[PDB]
């Protein structure tokens, strides 16, 4: 029994990350209904995988809070995305009895993502409050944010193949991962706004 | 060729909801327009004393998923051709619950809530 444990080889970090990423991607374009067993099972598996990645990362301490972004290796850059993916997947759960729980859990994931990106100066932005509600009183920001996202997504679409198929220099590789991080900063910001509105509604009930 | 809208609008007038995928697709088309610069829930307005068509939203005060869905689909098909007016929006418990009853979940409500943040 101690033997059987030594001998078992579980998935490592890169697999855990890559699989959880595939799963999120799948759920995001699922042509099946959102709250179907087919989709919900992928969400559950994804959260589990990422939860395991997150723990691996904690133990490895890849990212400190007093570090410069150049000090992080190119291939480690992606791992910064884990909390943001966790937020995304958490939102994809359907279970109305526990919706308020999911929002608070998701909010926390996104704050974690944003908080890290902010220490590492990935982009200039205002970090939302740690706890609902993040006061915001305004539409322009969204138009600007929309145009930004369209432009990031386009640049990304031009580089994805090159990177994934190993035909990109290090400079290119890092620029690509930078672009993901920024894209996900925008997404997280936007989701926190969305979450705060949904909590306000759910609470008042 | 935007006949796709015609089908949606036709379907909405019979008071049949659209699907999440369609509701999502609709909001994005709108967002796309927004970020740059014929007869039917809604009620007809004639003008008087000395162009475009006029429409009033709701009965008097108090909105259904199909209503606001139609609102969006209309303005996307017709632009300035149809002016739409109310008195003096996505953020009501009754509307959230209505989305939640008519769909697996809260996504549709998010799509609209997001979209109306552009108005």
């Amino acid at each position: 029994s101690m033997a059987a444990e030594d001998e078992l080889q579980l998935p490592r970090l890169p697999e855990l990350f890559e699989t959880g990423r595939q799963l999120l991607d799948e759920v995001e374009v699922a042509t099946e209904p959102a709250g179907s067993r087919i989709v919900q099972e992928k969400v559950f598996k994804g959260l589990d995988l990422l939860e395991k990645a997150a723990e691996m990362l904690s133990q490895l301490d890849l990212f400190s809070r007093n570090e410069d972004l150049e000090e992080i290796a190119s291939t480690d850059l992606k791992y910064l995305l884990v909390p943001a993916f966790q937020g995304a997947l958490t939102m994809k759960q359907v279970n109305p009895s526990k919706r308020l729980d999911h929002l608070q859990r998701a909010r926390e994931h996104f704050i974690n993502y944003l908080t890290q990106c902010h220490c590492y100066h990935v982009a200039e932005f205002e970090l939302p409050s740690m706890a609902y509600p993040s006061l915001v009183a305004q539409r322009q920001a969204k138009i600007q944010r929309y145009k930004q996202k369209k432009e990031l997504e386009h640049r990304l679409s031009a580089m994805k193949s090159a990177v994934e198929s190993g035909q990109a220099d290090d400079e290119r590789v890092r620029e690509y991962y930078l672009l993901h991080l920024q894209r996900w900063i925008d997404i997280s910001l936007e989701e926190i706004e969305s979450i705060d509105q949904e909590i306000k509604i759910l609470r008042e009930r | 060729f935007t006949k796709e809208l015609d089908q949606w609008i036709e379907q909405l007038n019979e008071c049949k909801q659209l699907s999440e995928s369609q509701v999502k697709s609709l909001c994005e088309k709108a967002k796309e327009i927004l970020t740059k610069e014929c007869g039917d829930g809604q009620f007809h307005d004639l003008m008087e004393l000395f162009d475009t068509n006029y429409l009033f939203m709701g009965d008097y005060v108090d909105y259904s998923v199909e209503t606001v869905t139609l609102l969006v689909a209309l303005k996307v098909r017709y632009r300035e051709r149809i002016t739409i007016l109310r008195g003096n929006i996505t953020q009501v418990y009754g509307f959230y619950d209505e989305c939640l009853r008519k769909y697996g979940n809260a996504n549709v409500w998010k799509y609209f809530t997001d979209l109306f943040d552009y108005l």
